[PDB]
RNA sequence: CCCGAGAAGGGAGGUGCAAAGUGCCUGAAACCUGAUAGUGAUGGAACGAUACGGCAUGAAAGGAUCUCUGGCAUGAAGGAAUCAUUCGCGAGGAUGUAGUACGAAUGUCACUGCCAGUGUCGUAUCUUACGUUUUGAAGAACGGGCCAGGGAGUGUAUCUU
RNA sequence: AGCUUGUAGUCCGUAAGGGAGACAACCCAGCCCGUGGUUAAGGUCCCCAAGUGUCGACUAAGUGUUAAUACUAAAGGGCGU
RNA sequence: UGUUCGGGUCGAAGCAGGGCUGUGAAGUCCUGUGGACCGUUCACAAACGAAAAUCCUGGUAAUAGUAGCAGCAAAGCAGG
RNA sequence: CCCUAACUGGAGUCCGGUGAAGCUUACAUUCUAGUGCACAGUCUAGAGACCUCUAGGGGGAAGUGAAGACCCCGUGGAGC
RNA sequence: GGAGAUCGUGAGCUGGGUUUAGACCGUCGUGAGACAGGUCGGUUACUAUCUACUAGAGGUGCCCGAGGUCUGCGGGUAAGC
């Protein structure tokens, strides 16, 4: 027999194709520290989406100078607090945390995620950390960090999420430094993210529930007679007689959306202040209206509104200092009409 | 037909008993609310018992598993066995009762025994396609049940 | 605790193996990486690859990657560990890759006739080495 | 008499040597419900046989110089260890110790209160069911879901032995 | 041709048990029951009872680690050793 | 069946489980249940022994609380 | 059809009631290779495998339905 | 590009071909009838027991009791061509 090939239907790099075990994306990998001190990774809730007229300065493209209407996504960055500094030894085995200091002071709806951790050892747990770090049972150190939904009000919820992220610094000892320096302490989306820079964004996608192999893989239906003979959205065959196996490579229903999924390279057009920039009328549709400081990323995001988005420092980013976008136009017509 | 013996005989003098004669209703289902049952205080067996008839409480269903989904809560598959629940909810008002009369206190009596037993099979026909006549039967269940007021 | 240093992978196996199902103590071997495998290391490395990459390894064989779980199979290959004597005998067994912490400074053995210098060539490359290049990182 | 909507049924209480309680003598198995013994959510499959253990049982019908644990005597085949001398390149061999100590077992004397058996589980070795068709059956060859009962060389005549 | 058809011997068929990974017919062996010992075939690094046994060489290819068997690749070449 | 010698309401046959004997076909005994019949010597007969026949008759499982109770045809709701 | 999307009613899914049938020697959480009547979940050696439940399409069980209707054979038939 | 997976894949589909019963043409045969010749027409059964896979749950094991944040033994990937 002469077969016809064709690309296998949808991706095996992304089985198994699970539910995420937290509605809060992981990262898995962190960059290269390439500057002053400061953190990797932020936390913001995403809104929506609008589009923005903008010169475009992106070099060596064919409209570069000319008006180019670009959809944004809005994402409400809150202040973060950063909770906690916790310490890494490397040994064989790999990563183990070795040490933990909370900052005394936590705000008081915390308790919705966790008992709070009392005021307790924080001068002497630092020194601990400094001994640690001096004797060289460190091999790094990332910060706890969680964001306060309760200031937003598109966001129901008021129990804050924690994640850790890294710390970007030369050296351990500049880390340690700057995560003493920043423990207890609010952060803003301006001191972890600057205008016009490529960031990596990780999100939950949309949940879809149970699917079938033809939405859930892109297999194709059954056509022409085939169509109408009882099988049409399912998949042609199962497998071979031998193997006597149905293989796990086979497309097939089950979960579809609510994955991780990280998306690279999406640039930062805008960091604001007033929500009313980017508010339009009649309010974001299910969310309402934009209050505290907010992101625009240059096209779209995983996650609905609403999710929790992680924006962290380029891991994979081709191009150099990109620049200061120029929003000439953020569109605050009704998205509802 | 007729009048059945007890699998287990408690000692008359702290005991109750009672028994349903063979109730059309469905051996597996009344087979898993009397497990459920067993063990259970009177009036917190009729409790539970009105909960479930009122769809506020399943009963978890180890044995006959199929055809039942998952219930919210720390529970596996499990449903509301309406029929079977009244049925024997009457057998335990019938022994609560029998206690009574004995001089017994049921509301400090516990269901020490709870079985079904497969009764006499009313034999009735289903037409099927092709001129064939398949069993449909009325099963029916003899409950036993056995209060003591001591553990 | 038996230093794996410089030892024959397969005669150390066996020695250890015969020990455990002598079954009288707990071995530790230390310094996994630090066996030897003789042989041209070209050999070596595409038997090792064929063997990790081999099996239906969604719902096949498993061989691992550290050097100190190679040579735990490595054993686990010379006992009967599907009986209750061959799963008591690596249950009393530990590999580790380089020293523990715990069982540093702690007094060990070696094998005489394990010793990688009764080889007759230099056609040999260590157990460090083919993890490392299947991947492993230790 | 009590419960129960009840001319159902159940409980309690009676009758009778015995409930044998009306399709009711006896009342097996399959099947089903519960209890008890063993095991059990890291585990490998003809579901057993053999040996040895854990747990349970071991009232009757089984053992009482019987069971346990030792001593002593005799002990077939077989038969060391250790050491001395010598040979061999060596691993080792030969001679003596030594046909000795031991040794299946057969007797005898103490000690002991269990043992046999039964159920289940575990460790070790072995075994891919049964009947049949077949040169060849665990077969991806045919037959049986299970249990109970029924189910197959008989008589007349004649010939031979 | 694990094809077909002869012949001599021996087997399976109807042949246990032990050993070859398993193996109708390949090796020991024909086998009443129980106990003890010593052997056969085969094996003695572990799985697995007993040698990480001895002597003298070869092989660098994981070649090989495969009595017989249809279950084990040839001609040709090699200043490989 | 003939014949010899017996057992049984102070509990026969049968049934469930167990002990002992016998290589075994099997026999015997114990406990419970059961309520009236049962064996034994030497012989003689047979409608005399079942695990199998896509065996027959009866009973009863897994499948399984599963399929079905959906085209008929807008199918009911409120109050009493 | 390129290339599928959304929506409507009935099923399905979940709940109450009612309630069958068909495959079944046994066991069974398997996978690879070999062996074997040369097409193995059970043999051999490895590799895996914590159990239970729900939904889902059918890879495998040389799945089930059925003493192959093709071929041959039978000193078996029938019609022409 | 070619090939293997029971010439992979009908308890997934199709039914055009071949392989039933009807009929025509040509050629054989006295005939019934025949043709690895042509032509027109010609029913594609099953509610999934086990196993395998895809997903979602309840347990038990691990475990001071609970919660949170992590690591990564491993598995997958075309972390694009």
């Amino acid at each position: 027999m002469a077969s016809i090939h064709r690309p296998k239907r949808g991706s095996l790099a992304f089985s198994p194709r699970k539910r995420a075990k937290s509605h809060i994306p992981r990262f898995r990998a962190w960059p290269e520290a390439t500057g002053e001190p400061k953190l990797q990774s932020f936390a913001g809730y995403k809104v929506g989406m609008t589009h923005v007229i903008m010169v475009d300065d992106t070099k060596n493209s064919l409209t570069q100078g000319m008006e180019i209407s670009v959809p944004v996504t809005v994402i409400e960055t809150p202040a973060i607090r950063v909770a906690a500094i916790r310490a890494y030894a490397e040994d064989s085995t790999g990563e183990k945390a070795i040490a933990e200091v909370w900052a005394a002071d936590l705000d008081p709806e915390l308790k919705r995620r966790i008992p709070i951790p009392a005021a307790g050892n924080q001068a002497e747990a630092l020194e601990n950390i400094g001994k640690l770090i001096e004797e060289g049972r460190v091999s790094d150190v990332r910060a706890v960090i969680y964001t306060l939904p309760k200031s937003l009000t598109g966001v129901p919820k008021k129990v804050p999420d924690i994640m850790e992220s890294g710390i970007s610094a030369r050296d351990l000892g500049t880390k340690f430094e700057y995560s003493k320096t920043i423990l207890g302490t609010l952060v803003s989306v301006t001191d972890v993210f600057k205008n016009g820079t490529l960031v990596d964004t990780a999100a939950i996608t949309i949940g879809k529930g149970t699917q079938g192999p033809v939405k859930r893989w892109g297999i194709q239906l059954m056509k022409g007679k085939h169509s109408r003979q009882g099988s049409l959205r399912q998949v042609g065959t199962l497998g071979a007689f031998n193997p006597s196996r149905v293989s796990w490579r086979v497309p097939q229903m089950g979960q579809m959306g609510y994955h991780q999924r990280t998306e690279f390279n999406k640039r930062i057009l805008k960091i604001g202040s007033d929500g009313e920039e980017v508010t339009p009328e009649g309010g974001f549709i299910n969310y309402g209206l934009v209050r505290g400081d907010y992101i625009l990323i240059k096209g779209s995001v995983p996650g609905p509104s609403k999710r929790l988005i992680r924006l962290r420092d380029p891991i994979r980013a081709k191009k150099a200092d990109l620049g200061e976008p120029n929003i000439l136009y953020i569109s605050r017509e009704s998205k509802q009409g | 037909m007729a009048r059945i013996n007890y699998s287990i005989n408690g000692d008359p003098e702290t005991t109750s008993k009672a028994m349903g004669s063979e109730l059309h209703i469905s051996p597996k289902k009344s087979r898993e609310v009397c497990c459920k049952i067993k063990g259970m205080k009177a009036s917190e067996a009729r409790k539970f018992l009105e909960d479930v008839i009122a769809m506020k409480q399943a009963v978890p269903f180890k044995k006959h598993h199929d055809g039942s989904g998952h219930r919210k809560g720390p529970m596996a598959a499990g449903k509301y066995p309406i029929s079977a629940s009244k049925e024997i909810l009457k057998v335990l008002k019938n022994a609560e009762s029998n206690a009574e009369y004995k001089g017994l206190e049921p509301a400090n009596m516990y269901i020490i025994h709870a079985a079904i037993q497969r009764g006499r099979v009313i034999h009735g026909f289903m037409p099927r396609a092709r001129g064939r006549a398949t069993p449909k039967d009325t099963e029916t269940v003899n409950i036993e049940m056995i209060l003591s007021e001591v553990r | 605790v038996i230093d794996a240093k410089g030892l024959i992978l397969g005669r150390l196996a066996s020695s250890v193996a015969k020990q455990l199902l002598s079954g009288d103590e707990k071995v530790y071997i230390i310094n996994a990486e630090q066996a030897i495998i003789s042989g041209s290391r070209a050999a070596t490395l595409r038997e090792y690859r064929e063997t990790r990459e081999r099996g239906a390894t969604e719902f096949g064989p498993y061989f691992p990657k550290r050097p100190d779980r190679i040579l735990k199979r490595t054993i686990r290959g010379m006992l009967p560990y599907k009986r209750a004597r061959g799963r008591d005998a690596m249950s009393r067994l530990k590999v580790y890759v380089g020293v523990p912490y715990e069982l540093k400074g702690a007094e060990t053995v070696t094998i005489p006739d394990a010793d990688m210098r009764l080889l007759s060539s230099s056609r040999y490359v260590e157990l460090g080495e083919v993890s490392q290049k299947m991947g492993s990182k230790f």
